[PDB]
């Protein structure tokens, strides 16, 4: 199975060798590095300012070719020397003929392809953790006898944790909180918060902290820890002990429950601090995560476009009235949410004295790496409320150009189409099938390899993507990604 | 006086029927090649004219959304059958000779008794109309062809179809039809070409043999031809029908 | 111009295509090395890609099964009672702050009454 | 056909009641 | 009319013969002409014509209309399908 | 001599118009479904062949790939290249 | 979908000669026919007109 | 239909001589009777000017411009 | 001062309020305008719900900011 | 950056099974809108409806017979005389 | 209807 | 308004036409509601004869036979030869006028084409498609991917 060739290779100062190879190569394209040739400078593209400086540029250094000369994506860096080979003209190969030089960097992902074979080097569990810096805390990391008998030792996940896929059984009416804490488990930036274990400055306890609850759900579900229900067991004795109405006795809303959570998160970064962090600009998980600002202009009949305010959000509640009785789009939704409204408001502007109806808008200012929709599916008439049931369109690749601030303002100017492309994927939905007075909520998450994934209290399902687009999405999470 | 829209044979092949849009129907000789009969008993065009397996009694479907089941000797028919908010398409008979398959531009198919008059299943689905019909010899399948361009295999039993063979591009399915032994079917169409369909691929028979969507082992196309019709002869090769050349 | 063009195009094209085939053969490559009576990877409740002949966690065209192939709940079938083969209804948690079993879907109405202590 | 037969029912200043019958 | 060519393109049709919307456009006019003609006849019938009695004058609501189309398809335009007769 | 393409990408990255290339086509291709319609053609291929080994298996997935890309992705992002090209090219 | 079961279900309650025991069996149209053969000329006899 | 002309005279009331104009209008039957009720218009074809108007523009399209 | 509210079908509009301001007394404002009972309302300001017996202050609610209205969908 | 990338990349602790990212690992162990707008969906006025005087003549009356038998009292509709020339009209429904 | 019935 | 065909103008020519002044605006839309819906009536009639002919270039005869089942008058003068010109007229536009008159004598004569007679040629003998007869090649790449889909062989 194993790559024959590296194996011959790997006993002793010569994996070291390899070792120092891949983490130097991997280096210039690691994000979190000063060494990094293209990924540091974020601003009016993804790949601006760095992938193209002259001296030390990702394209001419690591996916330009020494042969052809050519930048080709599809580029190796060479381990046993400077040389770059590019694959479709088979100069990569060439030179592991010619030098015997077998193994090369991918200069696009990283990975180790072995040219005697073929194929990449994939299987191999120090390989994949060496270059993010492991590879000296190797004997300690792997599960040994002389690891258990002094010391903890850690190993793969298990077949059947290893996505976290677990379901939750209902206790009363917990459909709110169940398709909630799956969308959270699933999200990459919990889990990765998480499993680092930042809340390692914790007050200790899952009958008491609602974040060791989470933390305890995310153990029972990727690892082995004490029984299956026990992590949302522990948060609802946590959740009664806050708010007796959202511990699941009762029918409630899920946006609601999951402002509670991201609230009860962000109180316990707050509890566990040294001293007392401002808020806004607070640095837990929910504030560098969930959290962007909107500008709210104020715009006055001279074109005085002040005093404009700054809103901090988490979420953005979005009408469908409109979109219910049109083209029924998630797009036409936000176009609904930036248009411009000329208010009820007294207005006196400062530089005409005009007192005509001013004009708002609402527009982005500060958009997070994970933007979270709340669709209002509801309405109010005489003396009654009912829900909106009506089927809007999502998208599963979502641009947020047109609704930034500052875009509608160089519309017709010189500065026309500066603001670019800003892509989020769609990574889950929570839906919500009854009344606005009673009903049922699911969840669907995807994660890696395309997998879309349904979560029904305790029925985990599979499910295409094209069904995961017909469902009638309340709530929608979406993840930066260009 | 109008416009023929359908023709069918005498198994004992001396004598031939023909349907029109002057509500009539007709009888032919083949040994003096000449009429013999009238028949009229429909209010308005008639589609398909078939007869049954055996001979003695032939069925017509007409834009009156009723369907008429004749025999040869008596002129007026027998028994007259109503189930459609639409017109009647296609007829045909299942190989017993005591059932006939309506199918309509409805969007829906039925199936009656000879001697009752009335409905014993209805099949539904298929957006677009119905324009053919088949079935397979052992008494299980009918073919549902439409302006869909979707084939759908249906059991009489369930109701429901066994199968939704896809392909065919966008346009309408004029006809197809089944083996001498139900191994394979052919659809055949107005998107210039034949398309042989196994039938068994996943049906209570799974036969798999092994080494846009599946159930398709070939597509035969044709210079620019839209096809009308076949028949399987005793023997493997189909016969097949089209028209405009090039 | 557009020769240079479409291999401008096609070297943009062939690089990302590598790039995502690259990632795909590594982590099956990975998966299969790693448990070599894989049936199933973790995935998660939500369904994924649609089923294909390497669909890992079983798919139901009919939605009644879950992602070991086992029934939840989808068929409210029955006698009229006992009905569900026994899903949530028929199961029951031991609560540590009194000691007793504890119907499963009744956990949160008796952990309100129970924690009031 | 369809986008330039829509552009030359734009150039007919009925768009507008065209848009309106929705 | 190019409106008509929009209308056939709601049945997937895309096939004319240009000859079809002259035809079905001259058809339609010679169809409402009847219609609002014996429409104004009723409307005059609620004026209370003969050799002299009063005058004319035009309102032309919709029931009318109703009146002069039901007469029309009271031996016309193919119905609902009549189920239960048949 | 065939130093003409790569002295042209020389070019179009020195300038910053190899990144706004780039970037303009994985955005479409990311946006229109492409991104994932290939990582589920490379896992049926995987089951399909029954194996994972990266040279065998992307030469049934990218002639396939290529073709998936939309024609309005493919003529919008030839369009873009000609258009550099025809300021440095006589 | 499920409405369609709901209210079908429903009218089979109110037929009174259409019990609980018989409406289930009435939902029995998703059974398909066994795999039958053709009559070869080897056993079964022919049938008059 | 004769209910329902009499219904359309804005008057809640019995139906006569609508009948007659029924008759004489859907069916070929004239009854020389009882009623005497006529349409008493030619039904002239020009409304004021812009209609004749649009004929002699299309009229003079056919012959030169 | 004068602050927003972006109402259930995006409509926004004014409140005169003072920092001081309890969020009841805000949210009989909105009923005054909208019609929706205070108990009825969700009003959504970065990314909390208000609670009843705090202040706008409380929130740092300023001049020109903007509330968000919603109503609750319940289910088990 | 690509969150999807790749699974969640873990190792779990073989003392207390927790899942353990790996830079925790070494301190835990220490134009178309107007396609859109056509949408017309037109209607007629009027419909005729084939219905014969023997037919419903027939059905009302053995009707009404079964209707004074078992149990006006049978199922009818309920007209104005004001506001009519609509097409669908109420029910009185009284048992 | 036919003759003989 | 309501509907396709604007009753401003449309039904305004109609009425005014006639001679008329006061035909109420809701009145014609209600009226553009009525003869749209005839349109869409008459033409799916002429559709089920339409795919009866198995063709998809809808003739006249399917509208005329279509009125004929109606119980409604036929339309006379309609010949697919001569064709078509929609010439134009402005006014102080109207974009109609027929400027295809003016004969005094025809004397030509039709010419007969060929009987119907039948080619029969060879295709498929046990799957293969020989592409040296009546045949096509590989060119159905070039067709219009929604039309002519599929291929397996």
């Amino acid at each position: 199975d194993s790559c024959p060739h590296l194996k011959q290779i790997l006993t002793s100062n010569a994996k070291d060798t390899v070792y120092r190879n891949y983490g130097l190569a991997v280096n210039v394209a690691l994000a979190l590095k000063l060494r990094n040739g293209n990924i540091p400078l974020y601003k009016t593209s993804d790949g601006s300012k760095v992938e193209y400086k002259k001296l030390a540029r990702l394209r001419n250094k690591a996916v330009r070719c020494r042969e052809c000369l050519e930048s080709l994506s599809c580029t190796y860096f060479c381990l046993q020397c400077s040389h770059v080979g590019c694959w479709k003209n088979g100069h990569a190969s060439a030179h592991t003929k010619s030098t015997g030089h077998v193994f090369g960097i991918d200069s696009q992902t990283g990975y180790i392809f072995c040219f005697r074979c073929g194929d990449y080097v994939g299987d191999q569990r120090l390989e994949f953790i060496r270059q993010s810096k492991q590879g000296e805390r190797t004997e300690p990391i792997m599960n040994n006898l002389g690891t258990e008998t002094i010391i903890d030792g850690s190993r793969p996940p298990s077949l059947k944790a290893s996505t976290g896929l677990r379901g939750f059984i209902n206790m009363g009416a917990t459909c709110f909180m169940s398709s909630i804490v799956q969308t959270i488990v699933h999200n990459p930036f919990v889990r990765d918060y998480f499993l680092s274990g930042y809340h390692a400055k914790c007050t200790k306890k899952m009958d008491t902290c609602i974040t060791c609850c989470i933390d305890e759900i995310f153990k029972v579900f990727y690892g082995t820890d004490e029984t299956k229900g026990y992590g949302p067991t522990a948060l609802l004795t946590a959740a009664w002990r806050v708010k007796n109405s959202l511990a699941g006795y009762s029918e409630q809303d899920a946006h609601e429950f999951w402002q509670f959570l991201l609230d009860e998160i962000h109180k316990s970064d707050t509890e566990l601090h040294p001293e007392l962090d401002d808020t806004s600009t607070c640095r837990c998980i929910t504030h560098k995560t969930f959290a962007g600002q909107l500008q709210s202009t104020v715009t006055c009949e001279k074109c005085l476009h002040s005093k404009n305010t700054v809103d901090p959000m988490l979420d953005l509640s979005l009408e469908i009235a409109k979109i219910s009785k049109d083209k029924v789009t998630l797009n036409d939704c936000l176009d609904l949410f930036t248009s411009k409204e000329k208010l009820d408001s007294m207005t006196i502007c400062s530089h005409c004295k005009k007192e005509t109806t001013r004009t708002k808008q609402l527009l982005v200012r500060k958009l997070p790496p994970i933007l979270a929709f709340q669709l209002k599916r509801f309405e109010h008439s005489a003396s009654s409320s009912t829900k909106i049931e009506t089927h809007v369109g999502f998208p599963l690749f979502l641009d947020m150009e047109p609704y930034t601030v500052s875009e509608t303002l160089n519309s017709n100017e010189q500065g026309r189409a500066s603001w670019g492309l800003m892509t989020y994927q769609l990574f889950a939905i929570v839906i919500h099938i009854g009344s606005v007075n009673t009903g049922h909520y699911i969840c669907i998450i995807k994660n890696r390899d395309g997998n879309w994934f349904k979560f029904d209290d305790s029925r985990i399902t599979l499910v295409s993507q094209d069904y995961v687009s017909k469902s009638n999405a309340y709530l929608l999470y979406y993840i930066l990604c260009q | 006086s109008g416009a023929v829209y359908g023709v069918d044979f005498s198994p004992d092949n001396r004598y031939l029927i023909s349907c029109s849009e002057d509500k009539t129907v007709r009888l032919w000789s083949l040994d003096t090649y000449t009429c013999l009969v009238s028949y009229k008993g429909h209010s308005s065009s008639v589609w398909d004219v078939k007869f049954s397996p055996m001979g003695h009694y032939f069925a017509t479907a007409s834009h009156d959304q009723t369907a008429r089941l004749w025999s040869c000797d008596h002129i007026y028919p027998l028994r007259i059958f109503a189930g459609h908010l639409n017109d009647v398409d296609c007829v045909e008979f299942h190989p017993n000779s005591t059932y006939l398959f309506t199918g309509s531009s409805d969007k829906t198919a039925r199936m009656w008794d000879i001697a009752r008059g009335e409905c014993v299943r209805v099949f539904m689905g298929h957006s677009g109309a119905i324009n053919c019909l088949a079935v397979s010899p052992d008494g299980r399948w009918l073919a549902s062809a439409g302006e869909d361009s979707v084939v759908c295999l249906w059991d009489i039993s369930t109701g429901r179809r066994i199968k939704a063979m896809r392909g065919h591009g966008r346009s309408s399915i004029y006809s197809l039809a089944f083996s001498r032994e139900g191994t394979v079917l052919v659809s055949t169409g107005a998107d210039n070409s034949v398309r042989v369909w196994d039938v068994k691929k996943n049906t209570n028979s799974p036969s798999a043999q092994p080494e846009a969507t599946n159930d398709h082992m070939s597509v035969y196309f044709t210079k620019k031809t839209p096809v009308y019709t076949v028949h399987f002869t005793r023997r493997n090769l189909c016969l097949a029908g089209g028209v405009f050349g090039g | 111009s557009e020769v240079m063009q479409e291999t401008i195009w096609d070297c943009l094209m062939s690089n990302i295509l590598r790039q995502i085939v690259i990632n795909n053969i590594l982590q099956e490559q990975a998966l299969r090395s790693s448990i070599k009576a894989i049936s199933n990877d973790d995935q998660i409740s939500l369904k994924e890609i649609n089923a294909q002949r390497l669909k890992f966690v079983k798919d139901d065209k009919d939605i009644f099964n879950h992602i070991n192939g086992k029934r939840s709940e989808n068929k409210y079938n029955g006698t009229g009672a006992d009905a569900s083969n026994g899903t949530t209804d028929t199961e029951y948690f031991t609560c540590l702050n009194c000691d007793r079993k504890i119907a499963g879907n009744r956990f949160a109405s008796h952990v309100d009454r129970c924690l009031g202590g | 056909y369809e986008r330039l037969k829509r552009d030359i029912l734009a150039l007919p200043v009925r768009e507008r009641r065209r848009i309106k019958a929705i | 009319v190019r409106l008509l060519h929009l209308i056939f393109a709601t049945q997937n049709i895309y096939s004319y013969q240009d000859h079809v919307p002259l035809q079905l456009m001259d058809f339609a006019y010679r169809y409402t002409t009847g219609t609002l003609q014996d429409a104004t006849i009723y409307s005059d019938h609620a004026h209370a014509s003969n050799a002299g009695n009063a005058g004319t004058n035009a309102q032309l609501t919709t029931e009318d209309i109703r009146l002069a189309i039901a007469a029309r398809t009271n031996y016309q335009f193919k119905p609902v399908p009549p189920k239960e007769l048949l | 001599v065939q130093h003409l393409k790569q002295q042209i990408q020389d070019v179009l990255v020195e300038s910053g118009k190899y990144d706004e290339l780039s970037n303009f086509l994985r955005s479409k291709l990311y946006q229109v479904g492409w991104t994932d319609e290939i990582n589920r053609l490379t896992q049926s291929i995987v089951t399909n062949e029954a194996k994972p080994t990266f040279s065998n298996v992307i030469e049934r997935i990218e002639p396939k790939a290529m073709d998936i890309v939309p024609e309005h992705i493919k003529t919008e992002i030839l369009a873009k290249i000609e258009e550099f090209l025809k300021d440095v090219v006589p | 979908a499920a409405d369609l079961n709901r209210i079908v279900l429903e009218y089979l309650n109110k037929k009174g000669y259409h019990k609980t025991e018989s409406m289930l069996r009435m939902e029995s149209s998703h059974i398909p026919a066994p795999p039958t053969n053709i009559p070869t000329p080897q056993t079964t006899n022919i049938s008059r007109p | 239909f004769a209910c329902r002309l009499a219904k359309h005279r804005k008057v809640d009331n019995i139906d006569m001589r609508d009948v007659q104009l029924h008759l004489e209008r859907n069916w070929n039957i004239r009854v020389p009777g009882y009623a005497s009720d006529e349409i008493r218009s030619v039904r002239k074809f020009q409304p004021t000017a812009g209609y004749n108007q649009k004929v002699q523009g299309v009229a003079i399209s056919k012959s030169v411009n | 001062m004068q602050i927003f509210v972006k109402t259930l079908t995006g409509k926004t509009i004014t409140l005169e309020v003072e920092p001081s301001d309890t969020i009841e007394n805000v949210k009989a404002k909105i009923q005054d305008k909208e019609g929706i009972p205070p108990d009825q309302q969700r009003l959504i300001f970065a990314g909390k719900q208000l609670e009843d017996g705090r202040t706008l202050s409380d929130y740092n609610i300023q001049k020109e900011s903007t509330l968000h209205l919603v109503l609750r969908l319940r289910g088990g | 950056k690509d969150s999807l990338s790749n699974p969640l990349r873990y190792r779990i602790c073989n003392n207390c099974d927790r899942p353990i990212l790996q830079s925790c690992l070494s301190k835990h162990i220490k134009h178309q809108v107007l396609d859109g707008v056509a949408k017309s969906y037109p209607l007629p006025l009027e419909r005729k409806v084939i219905m014969p005087a023997r037919s419903r003549s027939s059905f009302l009356r053995m009707r009404e017979m079964f209707a004074g038998a078992i149990l006006l009292y049978s199922r009818t509709a309920v007209i104005d005389v004001d506001r009519a020339g609509d097409y669908y009209f109420s029910v009185r429904a009284s048992p | 209807l036919h003759d003989e019935d | 308004s309501h509907t396709l065909w604007s009753p401003s103008d449309t039904v305004k020519d109609a009425a005014e036409s006639l001679g008329i002044f006061n035909l109420n605006e809701e009145a014609a839309k209600n009226l553009a509601m009525d003869i749209e819906y005839r349109i869409h009536e008459i033409l799916d009639q002429a559709s089920k004869f339409m795919r009866h002919g198995k063709r998809r270039t809808l003739h006249t005869s399917d509208i005329d036979r279509a009125l004929k089942v109606l119980n409604l008058e036929p339309l006379y003068g309609y010949d697919v030869s001569r064709p078509l010109v929609f010439k134009e007229a402005l006014v102080g536009y109207v974009d109609d006028d027929e400027v295809d008159f003016e004969k005094l004598i025809n004397e030509p004569l039709p010419k007969v084409p060929r009987f119907s007679t039948f080619t029969a040629h060879w295709l498929a003998i046990e799957g293969v498609q020989p592409a040296i007869p009546q045949n096509p090649s590989p060119n159905d790449i070039k067709n219009i991917l929604p039309i002519n889909r599929g291929s397996m062989e």
